[PDB]
C-alpha cells in the first residue's frame, strides 16, 4: 500500500499542473520571504535582499524622539483617523548624523537654503527690499559652499600646474578672486590682474567689454587664444552657446563648477536666483543620475516640479523614499513650493513600506500619518495600531507617541484583538468596553469564555459576584437598554438575589429570559457551566424568603433547568414530608 | 524533518505560523523567523496540504484546512489544545483553496473547488448557514481569495451592491471579480479578463490602493498579468509586469502589507521582488 500511494502522489501532482518544487512569496511580519528546505520549516534560505535604507539616522529612535517635538500629530474632523496637515519640519533635522564629507549631508544642508528663506536678523524698510534680499542671501551662502565642495578638485589642479597663468585661472572658478591678483602681481603679469579686479559683477557696460574686446583682437589681431575667447563668452552672457563653448569643460570639471560659473558672474542682478539657474540649463543641463543636482533642477523650473519629476525618473535617477518622502510633505505644508495631495500618498507609501522590512515600527507609523485621503488614512492607521500595541508601549517615549492624538478607543480595542489570541477573555471584556464598543464586549464573555465571577466566585460571602454586580454601575447607564441582552440577564439576576428583590413578577420574567438564554449558550464553553450555577442559586433563594407554595411556582422550579441530585432530591423528600405529617397523634 | 515546505503563512498577531506540508500534516508553529518551535500537528486528511488559513480576531483564531480530500475540516483549539469544531463537505472535488474574510466582511468562509464550483458561507457556534453557492469558471478554480474591501451603500439603506466581493481564477484562463446582487438570482458576472494562455494559478488583491485596484493574476504561461483598475471603479486594463516569458514556473505571487512590492516565487528556488518602475510597467528591486 505504502509503495502505491508514491505513484498516486505523482499522478495527482501532474494533472492539476505542478511540477518542480513549490516556493512561496508570502510577506510575513519581518516582510522576509521563506522558502523550502531540508531543515525546512516555514522559511529556509531566505530570499530576501537587505532593506534600501541605510540612512543613519532612520535607525535611531534618538531622531525619532527629537521629531515628537518638531511636528505634533492631529487629526481632521473629515476621518476622525490621523491625516497630519501641518508641518514644522525644516531640512536641518539631520546634518550631523552622517558624514560632511558625504552627498547626504549635503542633499539636506542645500535645501534649507534654496526653497525656504534664510531670513535677516531685521526687517526691511519696503517688502520688496525684503524679499529681494531674501533671495541674495539664498545665493550668496550658496555661490561659496559650492565653492568649498569643489575645493579640493580645483586646488589639485592648480598643485599640479606650474604655469602662473593657468593657476591663476583655476583660482577663479572658486571665490579666490583675491589671491588670483595676489599671484599675477607676482608673475609680472598686469594684463591678469586688470580682468581679475572686475570679478563679482556684471553689467551691460562688462557685456559691452567683452563683445568688442573679442571683435577687435580676432579681427585687427592675428586672434587670441582659444580660452580667452571663451571667456569673452562667459561675460557677454552664454559661454555653451557662445562662439568659443565651453560645453567641452565638462569634461574636466563637474556639473556644479560649469553651474558655479553662470551662477556668480552671468546674470546675476538681470535675473532672479530662480531664472538664473535655469538659464544655465539651457545653455547646458546637469546629468541626470545626480541625486543632489536634480534639486537644483526642480528649484529652478518653478512649481513645474511635477512635469520635470515625471521626466527626469524616466532618464535614470535614484534617490531614496525618506527624501521623497520628507520634501513633498514640508514643502507643501510651508508653502515655498506646493504639491499634489496624490505624489504625497505615493511618497507616504513607499518610506513606510521600507521602515516595516528595515524592522522599524515606531518610524512606519509616524510616517504613515502623513497620508491624505479619508479612507486611506483610515485604512492604515487601523491595521498598524492592530497588529500589537506591547511595542507601543516598549518606552515611555512610544507612549507620548501614540497617545498624543491617536483616538485612546482605537488604543483599547487593538488590545482586545491581541487578548483573543492570548486567551485573555478576563481583560479583553474591560478593553472592549472603553474602547466605546459596548456591544462587542458583550460578546466576549458570552461567546467565549462564561463570567469567573459566577463560577469561580466564593459561595461563602458572595464577594466576586458583586464585583460583577458593581462594575455595570461604571459602565453606561445613561443608554442600558441598548447593549445589554446577555449582560441584562445577569443584571435581573444580580438584583433579585444579591439585594434580595424577591418579587414573583421579577422571578418570572427572569426564568421565561433565562430559557431562551439558557437555549444558545447550553453548548458554548464555560457559559454553560455558569447557567447551572444560577439555576441552584434561584431555586436555593426561594426557600429562604419563604416559598409561596402554590401551584403556578411548583411549575416555575422544574422550567429552570434541575442537576443530577436535585431531581431525585425532591422526590425523595415529598414521601418524608408526608410521613412527618402523620407521626405526632 | 520536511524536505519540501509547499506554502506557509501566518496568524494575525505574528506568534504562530501553520505550515502546508504534503505527508497531510498541518504542523502549527511558532514564528521565530527560520527556527520554529513546534507545538502541535494535525493529521488528518487525504493526500496534499493545499491551503490552510487563520481567521481575522473576532471569530476566533480558527484555523480552516483543505486537502485533496474536497472537504474543509476546521479545527480550533478547544481547551489550549487543537478538536475539530466543524466540517464541510457541499462541493468535494479537492477543495483548492480555503480562506477567511476581513473583519467588516464578517466570518464568511471561501471555498473553492476544481467543479468549477464555489460556496459561500458563515461560521456559527449555534449553527446553520443558508447554501449559497455561485458558479466560478468551468474546469475548477485552483484559488481564490477575498476582494479589497467592503463598501458604502449611501442614501437610507447602506450595504446595496458590490459590498462582499468574491475574486476567483479557474483553469480556463479568465480572472473577475463579482458583485453580490440581490435583484438578480446569481451574482452578476463582471468582465472576463482573458489574457491567459495557460491555467491560472494564485491571484491576490493589494491591501494598498492609491487610485488604482491591483490584482496580481499568476499563470502557468510564466508572466503576472497585473490588473489596473483605471480609477479604480473604471475598466481593467493591460498592465504587464513582465512582458516575456520568465524562465521561471510561478506560484504564488503575494502582496506585502504596505506599499505595491509584489513576491513572485520563481521556479529557480529565487522569489524576485518588483516594484513599479519609471513608467507604468514593472522592473525588479531584487
Amino acid at each position: 500500500e505504502c509503495n502505491d500511494e508514491i505513484d498516486n502522489a505523482k499522478l495527482i501532482m501532474k494533472e492539476r499542473r505542478f511540477t518542480a518544487s513549490y516556493t512561496f512569496a508570502k510577506f510575513s511580519t519581518g516582510s522576509m520571504l521563506l522558502t523550502k528546505d531540508i531543515v525546512g520549516k516555514s522559511g529556509v534560505s531566505i530570499k530576501r535582499l537587505p532593506t534600501e535604507l541605510q540612512r543613519k539616522f532612520l535607525f535611531d529612535d534618538v531622531y525619532l524622539d527629537k521629531e515628537i517635538e518638531k511636528v505634533t500629530i492631529e487629526a481632521r474632523k473629515s476621518n476622525p483617523y490621523p491625516q497630519i496637515s501641518e508641518s514644522s519640519l525644516l531640512f536641518k533635522d539631520a546634518l550631523d548624523y552622517m558624514e560632511k564629507t558625504s552627498s547626504d549631508y549635503n542633499l539636506w544642508k542645500l535645501s534649507s537654503i534654496l526653497f525656504d528663506p534664510v531670513s535677516y536678523p531685521y526687517k526691511t524698510d519696503n517688502d520688496q527690499v525684503k524679499m529681494a534680499l531674501l533671495k541674495k542671501e539664498r545665493h550668496c551662502r550658496l555661490t561659496s559652499w559650492i565653492v568649498s565642495q569643489i575645493g579640493p578638485e580645483i586646488e589639485e589642479k592648480i598643485r599640479n600646474s606650474s604655469n602662473e597663468i593657468e593657476q591663476i585661472f583655476l583660482y577663479l572658478l572658486l571665490n579666490d578672486v583675491v589671491r588670483a591678483s595676489k599671484l599675477a602681481i607676482e608673475s609680472k603679469n598686469g594684463h591678469l590682474s586688470v580682468l581679475i579686479s572686475y570679478l563679482g559683477s556684471n553689467d551691460p557696460r562688462i557685456r559691452d567689454l567683452a563683445e568688442l574686446q573679442l571683435q577687435k583682437w580676432s579681427t585687427g589681431g592675428c586672434s587670441i587664444d582659444k580660452n580667452i575667447s571663451k571667456i569673452y563668452k562667459l561675460l557677454s552672457g552664454s559661454p555653451f552657446e557662445g562662439l568659443f563653448s565651453l560645453k567641452e569643460l565638462e569634461s574636466e570639471f563637474s556639473w556644479l563648477c560649469l553651474l558655479n560659473l553662470t551662477l556668480c558672474y552671468g546674470q546675476i542682478d538681470e535675473y532672479s536666483l530662480e531664472s538664473l539657474v535655469q538659464s544655465h540649463l539651457d545653455k547646458f543641463s546637469l546629468p541626470y543620475d545626480d541625486p543632489i543636482g536634480v534639486i537644483f533642477q526642480l528649484y529652478a523650473a518653478n512649481e513645474n516640479t511635477e512635469k520635470l519629476y515625471k521626466e527626469v525618473r524616466q532618464r535614470t535617477n535614484a534617490l531614496d523614499v525618506q527624501f521623497c518622502w520628507y520634501l513633498i510633505q514640508t514643502l507643501r505644508f510651508n508653502g515655498t513650493r506646493v504639491f499634489s495631495k496624490e505624489t504625497s500618498d505615493e511618497a507616504t507609501f513607499a518610506f513606510a513600506a521600507q521602515l516595516e522590512f528595515a524592522q522599524l515600527h515606531g518610524h512606519s507609523l509616524f510616517v504613515s500619518c502623513f497620508l491624505n485621503d479619508d479612507k486611506a488614512a483610515e485604512d492604515t492607521i487601523k491595521r498598524l495600531v492592530m497588529r500589537e500595541i506591547t511595542l507601543l508601549r516598549a518606552s515611555t517615549n512610544d507612549h507620548i507617541l501614540n497617545r498624543l492624538k491617536i483616538p485612546s478607543q482605537l488604543i483599547f480595542n487593538a488590545q482586545a484583538l491581541k487578548d483573543r489570541y492570548e486567551g485573555n477573555y478576563l481583560s479583553e471584556v474591560q478593553n472592549l468596553l472603553l474602547g466605546s464598543s459596548y456591544d462587542l464586549a458583550e460578546m466576549a464573555i458570552v461567546t467565549s469564555l462564561g463570567p469567573r465571577l459566577l463560577l469561580s466566585n466564593n459561595p461563602v460571602q458572595n464577594n466576586e459576584l458583586k464585583t460583577l454586580r458593581e462594575i455595570l454601575n461604571e459602565f453606561p447607564d445613561s443608554e442600558r437598554d441598548k447593549w445589554s441582552v446577555s449582560i441584562n440577564v445577569f443584571e435581573v439576576y444580580l438584583k433579585l438575589v444579591l439585594d434580595n428583590v424577591e418579587t414573583q413578577e421579577t422571578i418570572d420574567s427572569l426564568i421565561s429570559g433565562m430559557k431562551i438564554f439558557y437555549d444558545q449558550y447550553k453548548h458554548c464553553r464555560e457559559v454553560a457551566a455558569c447557567c447551572n450555577v444560577m439555576s441552584q442559586e434561584i431555586v436555593s433563594k426561594i426557600l429562604e424568603k419563604n416559598n409561596p407554595s402554590i401551584g403556578d411556582s411548583k411549575a416555575k422550579l422544574l422550567e429552570l433547568p434541575l442537576g443530577q441530585p436535585e431531581k431525585a432530591y425532591l422526590r425523595g423528600e415529598f414521601a418524608q414530608d408526608l410521613m412527618k405529617c402523620t407521626y405526632k397523634i | 524533518h520536511n524536505e519540501l515546505i509547499h506554502d506557509a503563512v501566518l496568524d494575525y498577531y505574528g506568534k504562530r505560523l501553520a505550515t502546508c506540508s504534503s505527508d497531510k500534516t498541518i504542523k502549527i508553529f511558532e514564528v521565530e523567523g527560520e527556527t520554529h518551535k513546534l507545538i502541535d500537528t494535525l493529521t488528518g486528511h487525504e493526500g496534499p496540504v493545499w491551503r490552510v488559513d487563520w481567521a481575522h480576531p473576532k471569530f476566533g483564531t480558527i484555523l480552516a484546512s483543505c486537502s485533496y480530500d474536497g472537504k474543509v475540516l476546521i479545527w480550533k483549539e478547544e481547551n489550549g489544545r487543537w478538536s475539530q469544531i466543524a466540517v464541510h463537505a457541499v462541493h468535494s472535488a479537492s477543495v483548492n483553496s480555503v480562506q477567511w474574510a476581513p473583519h467588516e466582511y464578517g466570518p464568511l468562509l471561501l471555498v473553492a473547488s476544481s467543479d468549477g464550483k464555489v460556496s459561500v458561507v458563515e461560521f456559527k457556534e449555534n449553527g446553520t448557514t443558508s447554501p449559497i453557492i455561485i458558479d466560478a469558471h468551468a474546469i475548477g478554480v485552483n484559488s481564490a481569495s477575498w476582494a479589497p474591501a467592503t463598501i458604502e451603500e449611501d442614501g437610507e439603506h447602506n450595504g446595496t451592491k458590490e459590498s462582499r466581493k468574491f475574486v476567483t481564477g479557474g483553469a480556463d484562463n479568465l480572472v473577475k471579480i463579482w458583485k453580490y446582487n440581490s435583484d438578480a438570482q446569481t451574482y452578476v458576472l463582471e468582465s472576463t479578463l482573458e489574457g491567459h494562455s495557460d491555467w491560472v494559478r494564485d491571484v491576490a488583491w493589494s491591501p494598498t490602493v492609491l487610485l488604482r485596484s491591483y490584482l496580481a493574476s499568476v499563470s502557468q504561461d510564466r508572466t503576472c498579468i497585473i490588473w489596473t483598475q483605471d480609477n479604480e471603479q473604471g475598466p481593467w486594463k493591460k498592465t504587464l509586469l513582465k512582458e516575456e516569458k520568465f524562465p521561471d514556473v510561478l506560484w504564488r505571487a503575494s502582496w506585502s502589507l504596505s506599499g505595491n512590492v509584489l513576491a513572485l516565487s520563481g521556479g529557480d528556488n529565487k522569489v524576485t521582488l518588483w516594484k513599479e518602475n519609471l513608467e507604468g510597467k514593472w522592473e525588479p528591486a531584487g
